[PDB]
């Protein structure tokens, strides 16, 4: 499941992942609306609100 | 093109959200010792909507007089008389102060299991 | 009944351990407290002990009271470490039930002095 960023979320939690528009990620858990994902570029891994994303 | 980003999904408190936020919050050092008052606690309640999406009904305390213990199992902030002490609750000013052992600890349901059913 | 003891003169600096026989009255159901009253002041809270040994303390006594339980005896005991002329007070034992001191003893005198 490979995700783009359809806009740009910036979090100050360590378990968040902060990302921008545009950005890959691959989903690890669709565990409610909030996923755990892993960036593309970096491999940091965090959570993410999934209404941030688009399925590719 | 809506230039405004969208609200982040909504859920209800959890034992381990409370947990990592009152972490957050001690590494910080944002709350402690701060007097409390309605207004702030709804800032501090509305900030972790916003960027979490946490409904701001899960940040209550037990009524005092004195120390007042949070409701949520995993919050890890009281708070504290800062003029000791009173008899009458709604006179004691309270400052919120962290304490670790919240985690283990649920104290609110042991002063108050009628809380709890 | 609650009866503690353990008071006494103490020189500023020094320590002091007090100890609660309790009766009646179901004790392992009880969240146990410690209080004190100087004179002409108000009784203030010193320390809780939780039903299931979970404890805290004023800040006045912050790093330098302990408070324990021993569930065999129906006995609490509080340890006063580095005193002060402010510790100065009668120290009761009580149960706490919700926001309230349900029974209380009468107490122990300590006297710090420098």
């Amino acid at each position: 499941i490979i995700v783009v960023a359809l806009y740009d979320y910036y979090s100050p939690f360590s378990w968040d992942l902060s990302f921008q528009k545009g950005d890959q990620m691959v989903v690890l858990e669709e565990s409610g609306e909030w996923w755990k994902a892993r960036s593309l570029a970096t491999r940091k891994e965090g959570y993410i609100p999934s209404n941030y994303v688009a399925r590719v | 093109g809506f230039p405004v980003r969208p609200q982040v999904p909504l859920r209800p408190m959890t034992y381990k959200a409370a947990l990592d936020i009152s972490h957050f919050l001690k590494e910080k050092g944002g709350l402690e010792g701060l007097i409390w008052s309605q207004r702030r606690q709804e800032i501090l309640d509305l900030w972790i909507y916003h960027t979490q999406g946490y409904f701001p009904d899960w940040q209550n305390y037990t009524p005092g007089p004195g120390i007042r213990y949070p409701l949520t199992f995993g919050w890890c902030f009281k708070l504290v008389p800062v003029e000791p002490e009173k008899v009458d609750a709604e006179k004691e000013v309270l400052v919120w102060r962290f304490d670790s052992k919240l985690a283990f600890h649920h104290m609110a349901r042991e002063l108050h299991p009628e809380y709890y059913k | 009944q609650l009866v503690e003891s353990g008071g006494g003169l103490v020189q500023a600096g020094g320590s002091l351990r007090l100890f609660c026989a309790a009766s009646g009255f179901t004790f392992g159901t009880s969240n146990m407290a410690w209080l004190r009253q100087a004179p002409g002041k108000r009784r203030e809270w010193v320390a809780l002990i939780t039903i299931s040994g979970y404890t805290d303390y004023a800040d006045s006594v912050k790093d330098r009271f302990t408070i324990s339980r021993d569930n065999a005896k129906n006995t609490v005991s509080l340890q006063m470490n580095s005193l002060k002329p402010e510790d100065t007070a009668i120290y009761f034992c009580a149960r706490r039930v919700g926001s309230e001191y349900d029974l209380w003893g009468q107490g122990t005198q300590v006297t710090v002095s420098s």
